[PDB]
Formats: structure tokens, C-alpha cells, sequence
């Protein structure tokens, strides 16, 4: 029990699930967003 | 010799999801770890 | 010196709108990863 206990989650795993999804989404998001921004560099 | 046979199933299902929940916990934190140390160093550099 | 001084604030002007316009996009994406993360 105290090994089970000790991996950190103590909600259930189907929210921490949704919320780790949502965060590689929210990741991903961001980088193409980061690309996308230094990407277009024409100004002078 | 149904109701343990069922409790004893049930028992040793909840100890494999818990296990599997576990693990994919421990891998979610990971990827999480990761993801946000990349969106920290991207924000820093985007500061 | 006044053909001089209008190409040169014709470049000043130029380059003021580019660097608002960096400014902006610069602010509107930092804006955009804060809110999305």
C-alpha cells in the first residue's frame, strides 16, 4: 500500500489524464505557435 | 463459491488497474515535467 | 539639406511603422502563449 501510495497521484488517474492531454495539447499549441512566430521574419 | 470467486476477480482487477494507473501517472508526470520545462525555457526566451 | 532631411524622415517613418508593427506582433503572440500555455 505505502509502495502504490508513494507514485504521487492521489485524484484518480482519469482527470490527470484529461489534464496531461490537454497540457501535450497546450504544449503543442505553443511551440507551432513560438515557429509560426519566428518563422515569418521579412520586416527590415 | 460465487461471492469470493467475484470479490476475489474484482480485487485482482482493481490491483491491475491501480498498477496500470500508476504507471501511466508516473509516465503522464513525465511527459509534463518535460513539456513544461520546454514552455519555461520557450517563455524565457521569448521574454 | 531639405531633400536630405525628408528622405531621411521618410526612412525614420519606415522604420518607426516596422518596429510598431514588430512591437505588436511581438506583444499579440506572448499575449497568445500566456493564454493557450
Amino acid at each position: 500500500k505505502l509502495i502504490s501510495t508513494m507514485p504521487g497521484i492521489h485524484l484518480s488517474p482519469e482527470q490527470q489524464q484529461q489534464q496531461l492531454q490537454s497540457l501535450r495539447e497546450q504544449v503543442r499549441t505553443k511551440n507551432e505557435l513560438l515557429q509560426k512566430y519566428k518563422s515569418l521574419c521579412m520586416f527590415e | 463459491e460465487n461471492q469470493v470467486l467475484e470479490l476475489l476477480i474484482h480485487r485482482d482487477g482493481e490491483f491491475q488497474e491501480l498498477m496500470k494507473l500508476a504507471l501511466n501517472q508516473g509516465k503522464i508526470h513525465h511527459e509534463m515535467q518535460v513539456l513544461e520545462k520546454e514552455v519555461e525555457k520557450r517563455d524565457s526566451d521569448i521574454q | 539639406n531639405h531633400e536630405a532631411a525628408t528622405c531621411l524622415e521618410d526612412v525614420v517613418y519606415r522604420g518607426d511603422m516596422l518596429l510598431e508593427k514588430i512591437q505588436s506582433a511581438l506583444a499579440d503572440i506572448a499575449q497568445s502563449q500566456l493564454k493557450t500555455r
